[PDB]
């Protein structure tokens, strides 16, 4: 089996376990995150539904008239997605609502309306997200990446010993719910249980027990344990069981049953106990002085005479001996502690706690929760039941209902939304056990604790906020009830819910612009896992350990692809296959293993789901049945990794890639380098440029054919077919009958997308990569977009390295590349780059786009036309003007002695300033798109009139062979479809096309089939002339543009840089580099044949950096280049069908047992010329990730051609002639460019713009701004002995008035010296020194 | 220089330090003593024989980890 | 360079000299910072001999 | 709370009337005029704020009863405006932007660093200016003491 | 102009915060000396002063005070004494390092082909560093009749 | 009785 | 359009050419020229002062 | 060429289970997480020293 676009070139794949869950679409992530949000489901679970299920059900406080929710719709876009890129907007969706009124009955508590009133009222437009994940914000193309934060529960985190002596590790949980406020328990060094609210003032956490309405003894009821003494006649015969024993001395003579068996003075042990536990010990007689310390368990007061005898929790003494004799208590109940295990913690706890009862406790956590105002009752009340029992100011979702109830160890993975008094008592138990007995500081790393939010979570989250600030004033509204004067459309405002929501997309922290650069950078980007955001850890503070890489990272992030910088390990990159639960955590899937067999069976697996399980390992073989090839197969258990027997692991892993992330899994043989190089060979390859001509990834891994499906960029084909006309504009796809939807014409269109700018200002591009006359299935791919080349993901360019240093123009990481490249225009870009001439209006008048301006020749004016803007297609240069505007003015209070010189020629003070949107300088380009907008009041011009001329003629133009192809298939269609049942070959012809719709058939379901077409084709053509009404009406109707202006003309310059010595080019594994020379043609060194290598890359980059990656690249892909020019030679003489079929079939097979299968007599005669044609280039050779091709296969392949099987040759120096000695190694490299370009970077400041609180130059090259001479440059310059050079350069160069004035025409008269003076900025620092009190002058004046 | 290159020499410092730290704890040489220092009881003498040197038992070295194993 | 100035009907404290800590106005007076801020926001009034 | 002052001191008793209801357009019209007075760091007056947010509630009204939003001149029938007082009252409505602005992508770099002062000259600009000086001094040096005098008092 | 209203593009204006809060203080001085004048109970003058105490002390340092008064966006108001202290005040910012004009800035390569004393430089890039001392040769020289 | 607060609302 | 370093001093910059970057300044005057070919030239400066 | 080592972790416990493969072999998938785990502990450690 082979696809058409694979068919062509069958990239030849080593690689041998076998594939058994192909990597699924790659951008699910964001697509079926927001179709959850936006897809009206019949229950509350997702998206908006969630919402208004959560916040309408409205009642008016006191009022008892109700407003409710019935259903809502999403609207129409207002402008598709071109359009809506083109003229600017938001592409949004009106958000009808259909509320429903409910005016409740004065006495009306049974529920008994007077009439309701139901009304659907448009709520603001949440924005739509294209087919790609993109929204388009402001034509901008942004994206949501998801966020990663801290799962709503219960966490348990000691710090290590930071805070006190002794390394005392200090033990604390933390309820961190969804929405509400957190409540955080922690130790002392005290040893005493204290709580917290969200950062507020300690507070012993016994505390809150009190204001949950508990007393002082069904909190020790709670908390700890209870023993009751016997005074049986005499002194204090003390219940015990052996278990309470354990651990101890002899305190007294240790006897059982009357009989001792550990004497006093002996310590317990464990065959005391257990002795003692088979020897029915319950109740023994010791003495009182045992319980000199022991705390009293609840309240004593003798009832004959209303005295207290011992209050709650209070270790006994003879006091209270004698004071339970005096009564004769016979139970004397206490608390029985061990701070070996049962540590006294509530115990010290109530000694320091100060307050008693519910209300002392309340009064207390309100002056401690809102300060300075006085405490009350009943305020307290309010708010300490609304932060953590109430619904509205409190949530712990699903999520954290979950983690919570799991890590207390219950089993209920459902329950209240609010906490619970079941809460706080079971966290403070498990937190004590912590302390004492079994527990763990868990991790915050730990996938298991981090959950993964999206754009549909978030986007609920702000809709919510937008929901409930409207539903207050709704509440507000709603508190004076109406009957007939007030609709649900004047109680409702959808200002503040469109506003958030608008407020979340437009500007946040996560919706950021996208990398649209590269099929590779736009998929990485939108599928990204970023932990920063509203919500996450800031990047400064951050610290630390979320940066590292955990055991539990292995597969639901990539360790190896992550932005180095301030921030690494913060915006990690979700791995290939991993995927989001129903709660949020990241799973990975897993092949089910039973016995002795590898099921093939997939399951996914959350986080805290892996340490339960042993899993097995990819790089594990197996007899093709199940059974592994080795007893003992290698595993990870929990963290760490052994050797585990056949009948030992439950699952295995999916594929070896899962471990890496989709821009990882690109680079060939990274099994092979180091963590930093694949690292940096992430970051690079994800910012490679577009070039001219895409090639092929010579040396790939198989994942680019996916890599550029999914990620849009290229034009998929969505039903088979044949492809009927092609264009370099277009592809019509005939499709075939199999899939043809029954009442239709066949008829598909794609529209390649020609030249448009990308966000980073490159050139987006789709070109026809079909022929004409061709089938094609689903999936295929017709047309490739930029970067990629018949469905591969192509980013740079396959050249003939070679390693070695000539001559030291590449001294430590630089690259010397030959002219040849240069001449083959193989790196040369496209840059396409807008250029906007606003005509705002300014209170002296307006500014006219008119070719009439000051001071020009006419070969400035030239290649404008008459109404000022520049014609498309003039290759403009530096300087040159775009659009002329010349802005009114006037009063120009002109100089003495220039009145006399204009005196003496009489020239005209022309009351309009030229200000002319002008081509910046360096930039020459070719304009290739000119637009015109314009204010609905103002008339326009002449130029904009044929821009929309021009969009009508081609928009009626579009639409009318859009009718004429779709009609043709209706012919194509209903016309042989007579000749089933209803058959007429010759006599069809005959009569006109029109006609064949009132033809004399059988009228049956065939007839009625002919109905349907025909009538398909009247209402198609009805709403085409429709579409093409309201299409004319939206290019006429009119623009909006931000106030004050009165029309915008837009240019689109297109560069072409080509390459130059500062153009930063690189590779895929770490290897950067920039060009230093270029060379001649001859002078690079050159093989037996005279092939000069292209590129010569620094060999002391290899071992230094531990990347062989990119030297077993050269090796295979020097192989692959061997195939692919004998596969050349074979046909330049015109040799055979036979032979070229037999070599190649040679080809594919190479050696070692492989997971691919080629058989070449199932391919034509004919068909065999077009593959060997794609190879003759040279041949691909895919290379699984970790499982690739290893090194023995590449020598058998560099043998089939006949190149040295040690990949080394002998070059022969350009310049000299003379051989090298010591065999170098050249072989071709897949090198990329970069979007770092020395054009973009280079920039030289003489005298320009200056600040204007500051009088110091400006930022950098955007506004024409110096570089900063900052502090340590001026220590530098302190420590050398300058002291003139950094008076020029802080003092004339950049901040005094006159300096920079009298330094300007001194050097212009070929004096160079200064008068310094005072730098303006300590001028404004006095000034604002001597703006507080703060006196400041300058003695000796 | 590269920013990777400074990566490498930091983990590599951090795991010679490590290891250092491991292979400088484990007794290294060379004494007997046939008898704990903490309960005196009788060392099964191929444990011993395992690294020259042992002072303490295996349940009451285990117990001595187990302690310090809270930093409490 | 010109300042003009702002003629307060009310004396007004100059944070810096309270609360830079050590609080610059407290001890000259040799008062507690907490007093001053009692006696600044009228909770607590004070006497002058 | 001048207004109640105010309201107090013009407050009857013998109306019989409750007082809340006296005191509350009083505290409403003095906190109103003092939103009108001072609330943006550029006063428009009282009947330009009026005109304002009698804008602003007939956009709010008008957006649902449209469906999107009202552009300008559609507003001409909504209210009896001239049609372009409605486009200098949508201008005047924005309030200035803090120069410390923080700039995209959370560089430091606030608008206070791209602001440039269009008011200084540059020194090309003032040694043409002296350089004319001096050549107008050396051609009126090739001429008469009349002559020169006339034109330097010319 | 230390604390400038220049204006932006299409009507809107760029302020710096100190007029914020001199606007402030003023309003609230000017009030209560309207206050004054009625002579209120003392309860609103105590007010009154309070809110003049804090709107200077804001003014002088906008912190020391809880939660700092902040603009009509959500972030605090940049007070008097932020912009001298600082990482982004007067002095570690615009007095100790500048940004200078006659400096450019790019790429660079190897040229092994160079004495250690010199340094290749592009010609664009000294053709515009070395402007000013062009136009004083060219005149000096006399190709160039005038500095335009 | 309350210890204290600057927040001028407060007082 | 890339300002070119000799091999040696970019081990004193410890710029390796990955596309780091530099900025020149230029000396005004006489005094700071004369500086410049006096105390910082590259020449004057083979010796680490550390 | 040899082997390369036993791995530490971010914390510095050293991980028994060592890497036996060098880079001109391969190196199976554990051998390349295990000495991630200490890769980007050292550019974490770079990026903020
Ligand atoms: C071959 C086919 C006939 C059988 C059905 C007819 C039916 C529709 C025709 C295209 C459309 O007209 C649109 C367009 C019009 C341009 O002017 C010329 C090119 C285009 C692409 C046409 C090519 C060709 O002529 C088509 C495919
Ligand atoms: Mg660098
Ligand atoms: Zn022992």
């Amino acid at each position: 089996v082979y696809s058409y676009t694979e068919k062509k070139r069958i990239r030849k794949d080593f690689g041998k376990r076998p594939q058994v869950l192909d990597v699924p679409y790659l951008l699910s992530i964001q697509l079926d995150s927001f179709q959850k949000f936006i897809e009206q489901d019949p229950e509350g679970q997702y998206g908006l539904e969630a919402a208004f299920r959560s916040v309408f059900p409205i009642q008016s406080y006191s009022g008892n008239s109700e407003l409710q929710y019935v259903s809502y719709r999403l609207g129409e876009p207002v402008f598709d997605v071109q359009e809506c890129q083109i003229r600017g907007v938001t592409y949004s969706a009106p958000l009808r609502v259909k509320l429903r009124l409910v005016i409740y009955e004065r006495e009306a508590p049974e529920g008994t309306v007077k009439d309701i009133k139901e009304q659907e009222v448009y709520m603001g437009e949440i924005p739509l997200m294209t087919d790609n994940g993109t929204f388009v914000i402001n034509g901008t193309e942004r994206v949501i990446v998801s966020q990663l934060h801290r799962s709503p529960g219960v966490f348990f985190d000691s710090d290590k010993g930071k805070t006190h002596s002794s390394g005392k590790v200090l033990y604390n949980a933390r309820i961190i719910p969804y929405r509400g406020s957190w409540l955080d328990f922690e130790f002392d060094p005290k040893d005493n249980l204290f709580v917290r609210i969200d950062r507020r003032r300690k507070l012993p956490a016994t505390i809150i027990l009190r204001a949950l309405n508990y007393t002082t003894e069904q909190i020790l009821d709670l908390f700890f344990e209870k023993v009751i003494f016997e005074i049986r006649d005499n002194k204090l015969q003390m219940e015990l069981v052996p278990e309470r024993l354990r651990g101890e001395t002899a305190s007294f003579d240790i006897e059982a049953n009357g009989k001792v068996y550990v004497e006093k003075g002996r310590r317990i042990t464990a065959r005391h106990i257990r002795q003692l536990e088979k020897d029915d010990v319950k109740l023994i007689e010791v003495p009182v002085e045992y319980i000199a310390g022991k705390v009293v368990a609840k309240d004593y007061i003798d009832e004959s005479t209303g005295e207290l005898i011992c209050a709650a929790n209070m270790e006994l003494s003879l006091d209270l001996l004698a004071k339970l004799s005096q009564s004769g208590h016979k139970r004397i109940e206490t608390l029985f502690t061990n701070d070996l295990d049962h540590g006294p913690y509530i115990s010290e706890t109530l000694r320091v706690d100060p307050t008693n009862d519910r209300l002392s406790a309340l009064v207390e956590i309100y002056r401690m929760m809102r300060p300075g105002e006085p405490p009350t009752r009943e305020a307290a009340e309010s708010l300490f039941e609304n932060l953590f029992f109430s619904e509205d100011r409190y949530d712990l979702s699903a999520v954290g209902r979950m983690k919570f109830n799991r890590s207390l160890l219950r089993e209920e993975i459902e329950g209240s939304g609010i906490l619970s008094k079941d809460d706080i008592i079971d966290v403070m138990k498990k937190l004590i056990d912590i302390r004492n007995g079994k527990g763990e500081v868990d991790d915050i790393d730990h996938l298991g604790n981090r959950r993964i939010r999206s754009v549909g979570e978030m986007a609920e989250n702000q809709f919510r906020v937008g929901l409930v600030r409207v539903e207050r004033a709704v509440k507000e509204r709603l508190s004076l009830g109406d009957l007939d004067t007030l609709m649900p459309q004047d109680m409702i405002n959808a200002k503040p819910i469109s506003a958030a929501v608008k407020e979340f997309f437009g500007s946040s922290q996560l919706s950021q612009f996208m990398d649209q650069n590269n099929p590779l950078s736009e998929i990485t980007h939108k599928r990204r896992i970023s932990a920063l955001g509203p919500g996450g850890l800031t990047r400064e503070r951050a610290g630390f350990e979320v940066r590292d890489v955990h055991p539990t990272h292995y597969g639901r992030v990539c360790p190896i692809e992550t932005p180095e910088g301030p921030n690494i390990g913060l915006i990690n990159s979700l791995s290939v296959y991993a995927q989001t639960n129903e709660y949020g955590f990241l799973e990975t899937p897993y092949r089910k293993v039973t016995d002795g067999v590898v099921t093939d069976e997939i399951h996914y697996l959350s986080a805290i789901e892996e340490g339960n399980y042993v899993i097995a390992q990819a790089n594990s073989n197996l007899d093709e049945e199940g059974h592994f090839v080795e007893d003992l197969v290698t595993c990870r258990s929990k963290g760490e990794s052994s050797l585990f027997s056949r009948d030992q692991v439950d699952y295995m892993d999916v594929s070896t890639q899962q471990v890496v992330s989709v821009g990882a899994s690109l680079i060939p043989f990274l099994e092979h380098d180091d963590a930093n190089r694949a690292l940096m060979g992430a970051n690079m390859q994800r910012q490679a440029v577009p070039t001219l001509r895409a090639d092929k990834p010579l040396v790939g891994t198989g994942m680019e054919r996916a890599v550029a499906v999914d990620s849009g960029v290229t034009a998929v084909a969505k039903r088979g077919g044949v492809v009927q006309y092609v264009d370099a504009s277009r592809i019509v796809i005939k499709v075939n009958e199999d899939e043809m939807y029954p009442g239709e014409a066949g008829i598909d269109i794609y529209n390649l997308t020609k030249y448009t700018r990308s966000n980073q200002n490159t050139c987006i591009n789709q070109m026809p990569c079909v022929s004409l006359g061709e089938p094609v299935e689903r999936g295929d791919v017709l047309a490739d977009g930029p970067s990629t080349d018949l469905g591969e993901l192509a980013l740079g360019q396959n050249m003939r390295v070679a390693f070695m240093p000539w001559n030291g123009y590449n001294f430590e990481d630089s690259i010397l590349v030959s002219e040849r490249v240069v001449q083959e225009d193989r790196f040369t870009t496209i840059h396409i780059q807008e250029l906007a001439c606003v005509s705002r209006d300014t209170k002296l008048g307006p500014e006219e786009i008119t070719a009439d301006i000051p001071n020009v020749g006419e070969a400035a004016l030239s290649k404008l036309d008459e109404s000022g803007i520049v014609y498309i297609g003039a290759e403009v240069t530096g300087g040159d003007i775009l659009v002329g505007k010349v802005t009114p003015k006037g009063e120009t209070q002109l100089t003495p002695e220039e009145k006399l010189l204009r005196a003496i020629f009489g020239e005209k003070a022309s009351d309009v300033k030229d200000s002319s949107l002008r081509v910046p300088n360096g930039v020459s380009g070719t304009v290739i798109d000119v637009q015109v907008f314009t204010r609905d009041g103002v008339e326009k011009d002449k130029r904009a009139l044929e821009i929309e001329e021009m969009q009508l003629k081609q928009a009626k133009k579009d639409l009318s062979e859009e009718l004429q192809i779709l009609e043709a298939g209706l012919f194509s269609r209903i016309r042989a479809v007579l000749v089933a049942g209803g058959v007429e070959a010759e006599k069809l012809d005959k009569l006109p096309r029109d006609r064949w719709l009132e033809l004399g058939l059988t009228d049956e379901e065939k007839q009625n089939q002919l109905e349907q077409l025909a009538e398909q084709y009247d209402e198609l053509k009805h709403e085409f002339e429709k579409k093409l009404e309201a299409k004319r009406r939206k290019i006429t109707q009119g623009d909006d543009l931000a106030p004050g202006v009165l029309k915008i003309v837009k240019v689109y310059l297109a560069v072409k840089r080509r390459i130059q010595p500062g153009d930063k080019m690189a590779g895929r594994h770490g290897n950067k580099g920039v060009i230093s020379k270029i060379n001649p043609i001859e002078d690079m060194p050159y093989d037996e044949n005279g092939t000069p290598v292209d590129i010569v890359l620094n060999p002391l980059g290899v071992p230094s950096r531990m990347n062989i990656g990119q030297i077993l690249e050269t090796h295979l892909g020097m192989a692959a280049k061997g195939i692919g020019d004998k596969i050349n030679a074979m046909l330049k003489q015109q040799q055979e069908v036979a032979k070229l079929r037999e070599f190649i079939q040679r080809a594919y097979d190479l050696g070692a047992d492989v997971r691919q299968k080629v058989d070449l007599s199932t391919f034509s005669d004919e068909e065999v010329m077009r593959l060997a044609e794609n190879l003759r280039k040279g041949m691909p050779i895919a290379t699984p990730v970790f499982d690739g091709a290893k090194e023995a296969e590449i020598k058998e392949l560099l043998k089939l051609g006949d190149l040295p099987t040690s990949g080394q040759i002998r070059l022969y120096d350009g310049r000299t002639g003379e051989q090298f000695e010591r065999p170098v190694t050249v072989g071709y490299m897949y090198m990329l460019k970069l979007n770092h370009l020395v054009d973009d970077k280079m920039h030289a400041r003489s005298t320009g713009s200056y600040s204007l609180v500051t009088q110091q130059p400006l930022g950098g090259k955007a506004q024409f701004g110096g570089q900063r001479f900052g502090e340590m440059e001026v220590w530098a310059l302190e420590a050398y002995g300058a002291a003139y050079t950094l008076q020029e350069m802080l003092t004339v160069k950049s901040d005094d008035v006159n300096g920079r004035t009298k330094m300007y025409k001194n050097i212009v008269d070929g004096n160079h010296q200064m008068e310094p003076g005072m730098p303006e900025s300590f001028n404004v620092l006095l000034k604002e020194i001597r703006s507080l009190g703060i006196n400041i002058e300058l003695e000796d004046e | 220089s590269d920013e990777a290159d400074e990566a490498y020499s930091v983990t590599e410092q951090l795991t010679m330090t490590g290891i250092n730290r491991i292979r400088q704890k484990i007794n290294a040489h060379g004494i007997p003593v046939y008898l704990c220092e903490a309960c005196g009881n009788p060392i099964p003498e191929a444990r011993r024989k395992i690294f020259p040197g042992v002072t303490l038992c295996v349940e009451c070295q285990a117990y001595q980890e187990r302690q310090r194993k809270h930093y409490a | 360079e010109r300042m003009g100035h702002i003629e307060l009907a009310s004396p007004t404290a100059h944070i810096w000299f309270l609360k830079s800590l050590p609080s610059r106005i407290g001890l000259l007076l040799d008062m507690p910072l907490r007093d001053i801020e009692r006696v600044l926001y009228f909770e607590s009034y004070v006497v002058i001999e | 709370n001048i207004g109640l002052m105010k309201a107090v001191d013009k407050f009857e008793y013998r109306r019989g009337y409750k007082f809340s209801t006296y005191a509350t357009w009083w505290i409403r019209q003095a906190i109103t005029r003092s939103i009108a007075d001072q609330a943006r760091t550029i006063r428009i007056p009282v009947h330009m704020i009026e005109t304002i947010n009698k804008l602003n509630r007939i956009s709010r009204q008008m957006l649902q009863e449209m469906g999107r939003e009202p552009t300008p001149e559609e507003l001409a029938e909504r209210m009896l405006m001239p049609e372009d007082k409605i486009r200098k009252v949508l201008k005047i409505a924005k309030e200035p932007i803090s120069m410390e602005t923080p700039i995209g992508d959370d560089e430091d770099s606030h608008l206070g660093d791209f602001i440039e002062d269009t008011t200084l000259e540059l020194p090309l600009d003032s040694a043409t200016t002296e350089s004319l000086r001096a050549a107008t001094h050396d051609v009126l040096a090739g001429l008469t003491a009349r002559e020169a005098k006339v034109l330097r008092m010319r | 102009d230390l604390r400038p209203l220049v204006p932006l593009d299409g009507g809107r204006f760029a302020t710096s915060d100190l007029n914020d809060l001199y606007r402030r203080v003023i309003n609230r001085n000017n009030r209560l000396k309207r206050l004054l004048d009625l002579a209120a109970p003392d309860i609103i003058v105590r007010n009154e002063k309070r809110m003049l105490q804090e709107a200077v002390d804001a003014l002088l340092d906008n912190g020391r005070r809880g939660r700092a008064i902040t603009g009509s966006n959500k972030r605090p108001l940049k007070s008097l004494a932020d912009m001298i202290k600082g990482k982004q005040g007067r002095f570690r910012q615009n007095l100790l390092g500048k940004r200078v004009d006659y400096s450019g800035r790019s790429v660079i390569t190897v040229g092994p082909y160079l004495r250690l004393h010199q340094c290749g430089l592009p010609k664009k890039m000294a053709l515009e560093l070395f402007k000013p001392f062009i136009y004083g040769k060219l005149e000096l020289r006399g190709l160039a009749t005038t500095i335009k | 009785e309350i210890g204290r607060t600057t927040d001028p609302v407060r007082m | 359009k890339a300002i070119q370093l000799h091999p040696l001093v970019c081990a004193a910059y410890n710029a390796d050419f990955d596309g780091d970057q530099m900025a020149v300044h230029v000396p005004l005057t006489l005094e700071a020229q004369l500086e410049a070919r006096a105390l910082m030239m590259s020449t004057n400066n083979i010796l680490s002062p550390a | 060429a040899g082997m390369r080592g036993l791995m530490a972790k971010p914390d510095g416990s050293i991980i028994e289970t060592p890497i036996t493969a060098n880079f001109r072999e391969g190196l199976n998938v554990l051998q390349y997480f295990i000495s991630t785990h200490g890769a980007r502990k050292g550019l974490a450690d770079t990026a903020l020293k």
